[PDB]
RNA sequence: GCCAAGCUAAUACAUGAACCAACCGGGUGUUCUCCACGUGAGACGCCCAGCGAAUGAAUGACAGUAAAACCAAUGCCUUGCAGUAACACCCAGCAGUGUUGACUCAAUUCAUUCCGUGCGAAAGCCGGCUUGUU
RNA sequence: UGCAUGCCAGGGGGCGUCCGUGAUUUUUACUGUGACUAAAGAAGCGUGACUAAAGCAGUCAUUUGACUUGAAUUAGAAAG
């Protein structure tokens, strides 16, 4: 198999220079897919500036100092995907790892009581041995007796230090989703209709606060709340919300100008 | 014998002053034995857990069954 | 249970489904036990498949074959093996540089289940599966 | 409380009904109805009666199994005022 | 060594294909195991993943199942009768799925006496040794169903013939079916 | 590149853990206790009942019409059917409901089989204190 | 752990979901949108590395830190 991973093919996610080194960090098997992780390593010497580079950023993973999902991880190749719970008791950081309008990961500050829910979206069921039904998340959970109501495509959300679900918000239109995948990742929307094709891809409509109208594939939507006014979960500063490109960099050259 | 310690007995050599005594291996000690005893009793608390956690789903899956049984027969006595 | 059917064995071993014991769910109109599912992407099973006396291993509706994949449309071109049939795609190709068409074609091997006797002009729906041979990777899904 | 008690186990199927009323003597037992799920359903004349029956039933042994006795909430008069309910219907069904 | 690859083959507008790579062990193939009729030997092949196939090399005894009574029973295999590829897998005893074979009849002889209390023959079961539960539990069994005529021949000449089920050449084991229905007198006329 | 003989380890190799310790099912006894003069009921005895694998049988739903009698059995009502998930106690709701676009799939029950080519609590190691046959 | 169940009544229509039966059954190209689609490279926004080829940096206070810093957007045949 593959052990190495050249930096012009990591995702550009990552924002790693390709005149810093050859390679990047390959992103060991785990919780989510290499496409569409964070791996620690990254997030503590690049995101968070506490490592220099990545000797100092192995001393500080290898103690245990880092924990994701209420667990110490060792090891800098650890996937640490999407809606992860990141926090480092020494320094008290505990944030979580979401999208924002441009698609880029984003460290979300957390709370206490808000680092201890983690939503999961249920991507298969299925009955193990002795009639049990199992449910699998997006970042690979598997659990042991989910609701009743649970569907493939409904959110879970989990009490990462209990170990234990606390609720279902099941898929259905006008719930409030964000888009995990595709040129609409980071939006935040309503669910309008969703366009069943069997064998081929369901397409889900959506319209943001503002009320403009985007799709995407049903694989890429993410429920997070009952509705755009009600989340379950804090997203970042720009609410989901995608700005015309005209409109953005005049603010930009407007802002830059009236600090100095 | 049994019920002996054997760490008396260890052949000890000396060279020129060290006396050379090899560790001894397989010496189950008190230590030793409360870790062996809390290996079954955590096999078989976890056993018990996962069957309690069945019951609570079955008596879920009964108790909805039974609510939808008490609402018709209700409405049915209603009618 | 049953007497043997003459017009269905010559074929010097045995003709039988393997999802049911015919000498015993699915029971046809006729009275006998018939395996025949329902494939998916809103095909309807012919009534020949739900009532026939045909044994056919890789038919889409009375065997494990599975459709998956891509739904092509073409027209019958061959009839002369036997439960396999060849079919054409014929379609336009763009030459970017004279900004104008060409006529091309495509040729496939499709295995035709004893349920649809289609005829050298039609026209079919296929789906794909399976290799079921060296050159087939279709199954005829319906006849128009 | 109440005049009617839960009795079981009852096994209709290897007993006569007079054979279970042996345990009821000495009580005035008004109706003693017997079910498929091995129990029976006794009411009995006064709820002292039917209190002092399970302070001394409890755990003995009757017809080869240890009875178990308790106090039921069913009423005695409520299955009198349902039957006729369900007795005018009997006749009306025959009406149409 | 043995591979199962296309590249040999002719491509069909009959051209010939240039290989321009050499063969992987992803794509070997290996000698067929030609089961025959005899004492148990099998010899064990390390397949892909690290797991195990037991390449059966003699087998005589087998788990033989009664489908219309829906029980099977480990019985010895006596004979091979037909086989559809050729008839010299016939003339060598060779143990291949599908084929027909004879198997010993007295294990599902003994067995319908302990669950009907018939003896088809009239060790040997005593049905008049049976406790009276079990004659009233006889004569429910007994109403609902009756033998097939073509099997009770069978049964009392000792020998009745059988389906293979199993691939012997993979798992190691000669498990079957006794032939029923129009099934049965499929095979019998080819066999005269 | 190499023999031969002497030692000695294990997380190498081999062997092997009853009671504590449950729920559930199938097959049986010329076993007894009761009912009826056998779709009888209940105890006790015996044979098996784990994961995974093999063959066979059955499940893996429904969704193209409205009411009456009769016989047998059994439920209840009382001494004739209103009406009611199912189940002959010890569990009066301890799955009547897996999934997919689609499955011979997931999973469950029954019968038989596994013979080296599966299945230890590594019969393992190290820490803290309070220093503990839980 | 019935710790459960019901409490406007009604008829009549309006819908969601799944299945069955029925149109002497209508596609393809084109065109408009939308979805999906690694970087590097190309186009391009912002930014006085002294300029520039570049790079994705840095900037501002003077701080035990702000900017909840930035790293925008496009095109990329054909087929699907
Ligand atoms: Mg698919
Ligand atoms: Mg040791
Ligand atoms: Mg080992
Ligand atoms: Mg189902
Ligand atoms: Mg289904």
């Amino acid at each position: 198999a593959k052990k190495h991973l050249k930096r012009l093919y990591a995702p550009k996610d990552w924002m790693l220079s390709k005149l810093t080194g050859v390679f990047a960090p390959r992103p060991r098997p785990g919780p989510h897919k290499l496409r569409e992780c964070l791996p620690l390593l990254v997030i503590i010497r690049n995101r968070l500036k506490y490592a220099l580079n990545a000797r100092e950023g192995e001393m500080i993973l290898r103690q245990g100092l880092v924990h994701v999902d209420n667990h110490p991880r060792r090891d800098g190749k650890y996937p640490a995907g999407f809606m992860d719970v990141v926090e480092i008791p020494k320094t008290g950081d505990r944030f979580r790892l979401m999208y924002d309008v441009k698609g880029r990961f984003a460290l979300v500050n957390l709370s206490e009581a808000e680092a201890q829910i983690k939503l999961m979206k249920v991507v298969n069921l299925y009955t193990a041995t002795g009639r049990v039904p199992v449910a699998v998340t997006h970042d690979g959970h598997r659990i042991r007796y989910p609701d009743p109501h649970t569907s493939i495509g409904d959110t879970i959300v989990y009490n990462v230090k209990e170990k234990k679900c606390v609720d279902l918000i099941k898929n259905r239109q006008g719930k409030a989703v964000i888009v995990t995948g595709g040129a609409n990742r980071g939006r935040i929307g309503e669910i309008v209709k969703v366009e069943c094709h069997p064998g081929a891809f369901n397409i889900a409509h959506l319209k943001d606060a503002s009320g403009a109208e985007f799709a995407t594939r049903a694989a890429n939507i993410f429920v997070i709340g009952k509705d755009l006014n009600n989340l379950q979960v804090t997203v970042p500063k720009q609410q989901g919300l995608r700005m015309n490109v005209i409109q953005e960099r005049e603010e930009r050259l407007i802002a830059a100008e009236a600090r100095k | 014998s049994r019920t002996e310690d054997v760490r008396k007995y260890v052949v000890r050599r000396r060279v020129v002053d060290r006396l050379k005594a090899p560790k001894i291996q397989r010496l189950i000690t008190p230590r030793v034995k409360a870790r062996r005893a809390k290996k079954a009793k955590d096999a078989i608390a976890k056993v018990r857990a996962s069957a309690a956690e069945r019951r609570e789903y079955l008596r879920l899956i009964a108790s909805n069954r039974r609510a939808l049984r008490q609402r018709d027969h209700s409405k049915k006595h209603t009618r | 249970a049953h007497a043997v059917d003459a017009t269905i064995q010559h074929e010097k071993a045995y003709q039988r489904q393997t999802a049911v014991n015919e000498n015993m769910k699915h029971v046809n109109k006729s009275g006998h036990i018939r395996y025949s599912k329902k494939i998916g992407l809103g095909f309807k099973t012919p009534a020949k498949a739900l009532n026939g006396k045909y044994i056919d291993r890789k038919c889409p509706f009375t065997s494990n074959v599975v459709i998956r994949g891509r739904i092509l449309r073409g027209v019958v071109h061959s009839t002369k093996m036997h439960r396999t049939i060849i079919i054409r795609r014929n379609y336009l190709h763009f030459i970017k540089k004279y900004q104008r068409y060409q006529k091309r074609h495509k040729s496939l091997a499709v295995h035709c289940s004893p349920a649809f006797d289609p005829k050298q002009g039609d026209e079919v729906v296929i789906g794909q599966c399976r290799p079921l041979s060296k050159t087939i990777r279709y199954n005829v899904l319906e006849v128009v | 409380n109440s005049s009617c008690v839960f009795v079981s186990p009852i096994f209709r199927p290897s007993t006569t009904k007079a054979q279970v009323m042996e345990l009821f003597a000495g009580v005035k037992v008004q109706r003693l109805r017997m079910y498929r799920q091995n129990f029976a359903y006794a009411y009995l004349d006064s709820p002292a009666a039917a209190k002092k029956f399970v302070e001394e039933k409890n755990g003995t042994e009757f017809r080869g199994h240890t009875l178990r006795v308790a106090l039921s909430a069913r009423s005695l008069e409520k299955l009198r005022a349902r039957q006729e309910a369900a007795n005018v219907v009997i006749a009306a069904h025959r009406h149409y | 060594g043995i591979v199962r690859s296309r590249l040999h083959k002719r491509k069909i507008t009959g051209g010939k294909t240039k290989i321009h790579r050499k063969r992987m062990k992803a794509e070997l193939g290996r000698l067929p195991a030609n089961t025959r009729l005899g004492a148990r030997r099998v010899s064990p092949v390390r397949a892909r993943g690290g797991n195990f196939k037991i390449r059966a090399l003699r087998l005589d005894t087998g788990n033989f199942a009664w489908a219309s009574e829906a029980i099977a029973h480990r019985v010895r295999l006596l004979d091979v009768v037909y086989n559809a590829t050729s008839n010299e897998l016939v003339r060598t005893k060779t143990l291949v799925k599908n084929c027909i074979v004879a198997v010993d009849a007295a294990p599902f002889k003994r067995w319908y006496a302990k669950h009907y209390g018939i003896d088809l023959d009239a060790d040997k079961y005593d049905v008049n040794k049976a406790s009276p539960k079990l004659q009233r539990e006889w004569t429910r069994r007994r109403r609902n169903h009756r033998v097939e005529k073509a099997i009770a021949d069978q049964l009392r000449e000792g020998r009745v013939l059988a389906r293979i089920t199993s691939r012997p050449g993979q798992s190691g084991r000669a498990d079957g079916i006794l032939l029923e229905g129009a099934e049965l007198q499929f095979y019998l006329k080819r066999l005269e």
